[PDB]
């Protein structure tokens, strides 16, 4: 496991056949 | 005779089913409708078939016959004084072509009669009103040879006595045909010549039997003749009543020629028209 968190607002600087008939 | 069939609306169409392509080999009609190749609306269908009809087709009254008499003396020998038609309706095109559409035919039939005269000079006198009369001569029964014969009698033929200036006169007959439908073609003999006997007998008209044979009528003026002559004629004209009809046949495409299907003249009905032309 490995924990993640988010310090910012912006989610940006969030880490990464053949007949037919038509 | 009764109601056509609606209209119903058809969109666009992407599919294996091709009712456009056929196979006419099969001698079979393609029964398609006008939603089976374009995209349709609907449409509640009000017309009729009702003038359509056999009967509708045929029931108009139809000359068939004028048939002229006189009333002038028995001692002129230029006058008739009495006229024997046979009877038939190939004296005229317009009602042989409408009845030969078909090869068998069953109906009754109602003959009118209308009858117009006329002096034929004017320093003679005048007449009376005249009384004509039609008798009915059925295959076998005595042809009057005069006038005012016995024949005359209609003790069992029937007879129609006309007074001129009366409305047409009008009878009506059953089927009286011998077979079971009248034969408009005859695609035979009335006799099958035998080997060994001559060239002479067996000889028979091709596509004539006693199919058609309804006996003629006697058309007389009744009165003495005035001592001027008078010029009569009857036309007559033939309804067909109660039609059924059998095995349609292609019209008539070029000018009749005698009772049977000949032809001589008139081999180019159509005329010349471009094969790209409008
Ligand atoms: C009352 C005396 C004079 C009027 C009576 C004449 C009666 C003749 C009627 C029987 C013969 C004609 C029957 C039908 C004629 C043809 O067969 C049809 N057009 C056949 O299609």
């Amino acid at each position: 496991n490995y924990t993640t968190i988010n310090y910012y607002r912006d989610s940006a600087s969030n880490a990464a056949d053949r007949v037919m008939q038509l | 005779a009764n109601n056509l069939p609606d209209t119903q609306s058809s969109g666009p169409a992407h599919s294996k089913e091709t009712p456009a392509l056929t196979a006419v080999e099969t001698g079979a009609t393609n029964p398609l409708v006008p939603s089976d190749t374009v995209q349709t609306r609907h449409v509640i269908q009000k017309r009729t078939r009702s003038e359509s009809t056999v009967e509708s087709f045929f029931a108009r009254g139809a000359c068939v016959a004028i048939i002229e008499v006189d009333n002038d003396a028995p001692t002129k020998r230029a006058s008739k004084l009495f006229s024997i038609w046979k009877i038939t309706y190939k004296d005229t095109v317009q009602l042989r072509r409408k009845l030969e559409f078909f090869t068998y035919s069953r109906f009754d039939m109602e003959l009118t009669f209308v009858v117009t005269s006329n002096y034929t000079d004017a320093n003679n006198g005048h007449a009376l009103n005249q009384v004509y009369q039609i008798m009915y001569i059925p295959p076998g029964a005595p042809i009057p040879g005069k006038w005012n014969d016995y024949t005359w009698q209609t003790s069992s033929n029937p007879s129609l006595f006309y007074t001129y200036g009366a409305p047409p006169a009008r009878i009506s007959v059953p089927y009286v045909g011998i077979a079971n439908a009248y034969s408009h073609f005859y695609d035979g003999f009335a006799k099958v010549p035998l080997a060994g006997q001559a060239s002479t007998e067996g000889d028979s008209l091709y596509g004539a039997a006693s199919l058609n044979d309804f006996g003629s009528l006697a058309v007389r003026v009744v009165n003495d003749h005035n001592p001027t002559k008078l010029t009569s004629k009857i036309r007559v004209y033939m309804k067909p009543k109660h039609v059924r009809v059998w095995c349609p046949r292609p019209p008539r495409a070029v000018p009749y020629y005698g009772p049977g299907v000949d032809y001589k003249d008139g081999l180019a009905p159509l005329p010349e028209k471009g094969l790209t032309t409008y």
